[PDB]
């Protein structure tokens, strides 16, 4: 450990054409596992890992039903909420759920998720006690008098501590050959020639796994997180991440710059320069 | 009701090398609402054969999608994506660089 | 394994 089950799930109102999109997908630290699109050809809870393939059909019969009862879930809420903020029923709006538990070295849970989101914004989320909620607005206020008053919490602390938490062991097993891995960054800094004046220095960090990482510039034990670029991370495709982070330095000063790169399967932080 | 401008990211899998098979990555992410649209394109053409992630999103609720692509890059073969989305006034291209 | 959501908004 530790490692993380997290669903992200989502509905789209499309009046004019149809039925809202709903889409769901499963992951696994960074690894996505099932998902179950409406648009698709047959809508249906799928796998998309390898590890995925060896489950029987009353799992993927269970999961696509509970998955058609959450898809009329997010077509009430998504009425609802329109009718909660007066919102004119021509538009289209957003809704979305992102619920998971995580754990850890001993493989029980640190901490459950139960997350719900009205056009990207927060609009209710269990707390970390798994019995109270917090709510965005006062229509969410609506909301949370209402599932305190049915215990809700108490419904969805049951799956986080049971159905959650067991089943991520389930699927730490039959993909450890690959989803325990831990791939160090490759990292390395290239020159770009800019101006007549100074030249940018680009620090590249490829291949790693998970994806979270941390690129920092500075100049002199002094630190440069406010000058320079950072792009998002983003998958290689193969089941890897990858990073970099550039500045811009004056001719001639490029060994005063250093680049760090903090990672969980880096032993010691990299310190790099051109 | 709020609006997230996507960041747009134009790179292949492995390093580039002319001659081998390799695939073409371009990553949207941070965007809001989630319709957007999407092409790969080889010499400003748009490719047929794309394939894409589904739809999921970040600890802030924005959506990331990777459309990828098989391609055998060439000296002379240009590539880029093509990106339009509600908070971009126009479609934005954004071409495939080797040192991106 | 997926949650249901028991109530909605």
């Amino acid at each position: 450990g530790p490692h993380s089950l997290r669903y992200f799930v989502t509905a789209v109102s499309r009046p004019g054409l149809g039925e809202p999109r709903f889409i769901a997908v499963g992951y696994v630290d960074d690894t996505q596992f099932v998902r179950f699109d409406s648009d698709a050809d047959n809508p249906r809870f799928e796998p998309r890992a390898p590890w995925m393939e060896q489950e029987g059909p009353e799992y993927w019969e269970e999961q696509t039903q509970r998955a058609k009862s959450d898809e009329q879930w997010f077509r009430v809420s998504l009425r609802t909420a329109q009718r909660y903020y007066n919102q004119s029923k021509g538009g289209s709006h957003t809704f979305q759920r992102m619920f998971g538990c995580d754990v850890g070295s001993d493989w029980r849970l640190l901490r459950g998720y139960q997350q719900f989101a009205y056009d990207g914004r927060d609009y209710i989320a269990l707390n970390e006690d798994l019995k109270t909620w917090t709510a965005a607005d006062t229509a969410a206020l609506i909301t949370r008098r209402k599932w305190e008053q049915a215990g809700d919490a108490e419904y969805y602390r049951a799956y986080l501590e049971g159905e959650c938490v067991e089943w991520l062991r389930r699927y730490l097993e039959l993909g450890n050959e690959t989803l325990l891995r831990t791939d160090s960054p490759k990292a390395h800094v290239t020159y770009h020639p800019r101006s007549q004046v100074d030249v940018t220095l680009r620090c590249w960090a490829l291949g790693f796994y998970p994806a979270d990482i941390t690129l920092t510039w500075q100049l002199n034990g002094e630190d440069l997180t406010q000058d320079m670029e950072l792009v998002e991370t983003r998958p290689a495709g193969d089941g890897t991440f990858q990073k970099w982070a550039a500045v811009v330095v004056p001719l001639g000063k490029e060994q005063n710059y250093t680049c760090h790169v903090h990672h969980k399967g880096l032993p010691e932080p990299l310190t790099l320069r051109w | 009701a709020i609006q997230r401008t996507p960041k747009i990211q134009v790179y292949s899998r492995h390093p580039a090398e002319n001659g081998k098979s390799n695939f073409l990555n371009c990553y949207v992410s941070g965007f809001h609402p989630s319709d957007i649209e999407v092409d790969l394109l080889k010499n400003g053409e748009r490719i047929e054969k794309v394939e894409h992630s589904d739809l999921s999103f970040s600890k802030d609720w924005s959506f990331y999608l990777l459309y990828y692509t098989e391609f055998t890059p060439t000296e002379k073969d240009e590539y880029a994506c093509r990106v339009n989305h509600v908070t971009l006034s126009q479609p934005k291209i954004v071409k495939w660089d080797r040192d991106m | 394994y997926y949650s249901i959501a028991p109530h909605s908004i």
